[PDB]
């Protein structure tokens, strides 16, 4: 069951992530 | 540098750690073409050996001339050995070309020491 | 043809629902990634760059319980293109300046899912592994070179390297015929290096190369020694009229310079004299001192003299022999 949690976390990480923009664009320096 | 005498195919089984495999080997019978190396190296170095005899035929005490000839020959022999070294790989073998140039080398050295003892 | 469909459905079942991100037995004991190497050949030993080019049939067998099948009593060997769909150890060679897996005809690579689960993954690799060369005894050197296999992202908790077979894991080393070298011995070590993050696995294949003095004794030492002998010939000539002796002596250093110039091309620039430059320079010093001996005797005579001549004649061979004996004794051991 440990793997299920781990793989679900990896699945949900990239959801909604747009790699074209650096972190905190227009808010603060990275 | 070589001539294609002919081809010869084969097929056997080779045993390895992964398992058993069939290996198809095509043998190309390459025969050496010695003409280029003969004219490049053998002919001039042999002429150096003959040049050694020229010093022998030089006669009379004539110390400066004998010394000049004898010592001057070794320079060209050394240069020829260096040039022959280019095509030779680093294989730890007693190469026939190396044997030949070494024979010429010791021949010139023997001629020079022959004059040394004669003097 | 029923076996064809059976193998098809079994392979489809295995590769379906497979997470390349998760190592075998994730959240469990370390996966015992056995290794196995067979050195096809050592192409060359580049001492100038201090590295050697090695081509090997690198193989690494581990167990993945997911890739387990029992219906077919045979060992599938799928196409090499399936490796990208299966988990693989993140192995890297610590001392690896440049390497590539051969591509002709297809990408040289193997997969073989054994019935139990053991996956025999192998690649045909060419590596220009780095090897710190201590060329201070060169050419009478015993250069020791190693290949350092190590996992990159996994610590000893998750992965573990061992030589399947205590010593048989390395094969084909004896048949290797290096051009200028002889592989005196090879050893395999299985360390667990401790880094800042944690303890990482490590396998250190080592080859104790020995320089082949048979080649270089005639290539390099023999000409220099012979020229040195020619220097001795000068003393015999005369002292009343030695205008020939000066010429004979002064030609020898030119010969030495030419030999040295041709030699320097192959060698690196390590500051220590090495076994070779020390000998060449010592022979240079001996012939130079022969020229100086001629200078001294000629000056004294034109400024007893016979005794000077004969004492020099006896002195030079014996002191040169002492130099040769000392050098050979020092560097042979
Ligand atoms: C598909 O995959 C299977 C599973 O990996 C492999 O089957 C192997 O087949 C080889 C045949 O050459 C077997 O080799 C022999 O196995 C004997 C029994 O091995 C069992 O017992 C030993 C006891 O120590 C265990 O270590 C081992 O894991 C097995 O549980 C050995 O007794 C043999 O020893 C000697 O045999 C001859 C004798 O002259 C020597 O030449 C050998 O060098 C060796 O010293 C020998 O090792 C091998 O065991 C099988 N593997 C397994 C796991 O059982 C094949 O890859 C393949 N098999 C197929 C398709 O049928
Ligand atoms: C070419 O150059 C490489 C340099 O990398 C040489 O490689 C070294 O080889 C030596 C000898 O094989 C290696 O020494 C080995 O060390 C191991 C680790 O020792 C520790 O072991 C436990 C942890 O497992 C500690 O608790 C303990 O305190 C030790 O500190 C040993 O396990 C090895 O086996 C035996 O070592 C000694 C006896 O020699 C005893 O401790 C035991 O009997 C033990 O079983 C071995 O000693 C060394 O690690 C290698 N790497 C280096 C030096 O970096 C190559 O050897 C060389 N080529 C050739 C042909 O020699």
């Amino acid at each position: 069951d440990n793997t299920t949690v781990f793989t679900r976390i990896l699945d949900r990480l990239l959801d909604g992530y747009d790699n074209r923009l650096r972190p905190g664009l227009g808010e603060r320096v990275t | 540098q070589f001539s294609f005498v002919g081809l010869r195919n084969t097929t056997e089984v080779v045993k390895t750690t992964s398992g058993d495999y069939v290996v198809m080997s095509v043998y190309f019978d390459l025969s050496r073409r010695m003409g280029y190396f003969t004219i490049q190296t053998y002919i001039p170095c042999t002429l150096i050996v003959v040049l050694s005899w020229v010093s022998f035929w030089i006669n009379k005490d004539a110390v400066p001339a004998r010394t000049s000839l004898g010592i001057t020959t070794v320079l060209t022999m050394t240069t020829l050995s260096t040039i022959a070294r280019k095509s030779l790989p680093k294989v730890s073998y007693v190469t026939a070309m190396d044997l030949f140039v070494s024979v010429c080398f010791i021949f010139v050295f023997s001629a020079l020491v022959e004059y040394g003892t004669l003097h | 043809p029923s076996n064809m469909s059976l193998v098809k459905e079994t392979v489809d079942r295995l590769l379906k629902g497979y997470d390349i991100r998760l190592r075998p037995d994730f959240g469990g004991p370390p996966v015992a990634v056995g290794m196995n190497i067979d050195i096809a050949s050592i192409d060359m030993v580049s001492e100038v760059n201090m590295d050697y080019t090695l081509t090997m049939y690198f193989q690494q067998a581990w167990r993945d319980k997911r890739l387990s099948y029992n219906v077919i009593p045979l060992n599938l060997t799928l196409d090499n293109r399936v490796a990208d769909q299966l988990w693989v150890p993140d192995t890297y060679f610590l001392n690896d300046k440049k390497s590539f897996v051969h591509g002709v005809t297809v990408k040289n690579r193997m997969i073989r899912l054994h019935p139990d689960g053991t996956v025999l993954y192998g690649l045909r690799i060419t590596t220009t592994a780095a090897c710190m060369m201590d060329l201070r005894r060169y050419p009478l050197d015993e250069q020791n070179c190693t290949l350092e296999i190590e996992s990159y992202g996994y610590t000893t908790d998750d992965i573990e390297f061992y030589w399947r077979g205590d010593d048989n894991a390395v094969t084909g080393v004896t048949k290797i015929e290096l051009p200028q070298f002889s592989i005196v011995d090879y050893k395999l070590i299985t360390k667990k290096v401790v880094f800042s993050t944690g303890s990482y696995p490590r396998l250190s294949l080592s080859f104790k190369l020995k320089r082949n003095i048979g080649y270089f004794i005639l290539q390099t030492y023999m000409p220099s020694i012979l020229i040195t002998i020619l220097s001795w010939v000068s003393f015999w000539i005369n002292y009343d009229a030695s205008a020939a002796r000066v010429a004979l002596g002064i030609t020898t250093v030119l010969t030495m310079t030419t030999i040295n110039t041709h030699l320097r091309e192959t060698l690196p620039k390590i500051p220590y004299v090495k076994a070779i430059d020390m000998y060449l320079m010592g022979c240079f010093v001996f012939v130079f001192m022969a020229l100086l001996e001629y200078a001294l005797v000629n000056y004294i005579f034109f400024g007893d003299v016979n005794a000077i001549d004969r004492w020099s004649r006896i002195f030079f061979p014996v002191v040169f022999s002492f130099f040769n004996i000392v050098y050979w004794l020092y560097y042979v051991n």
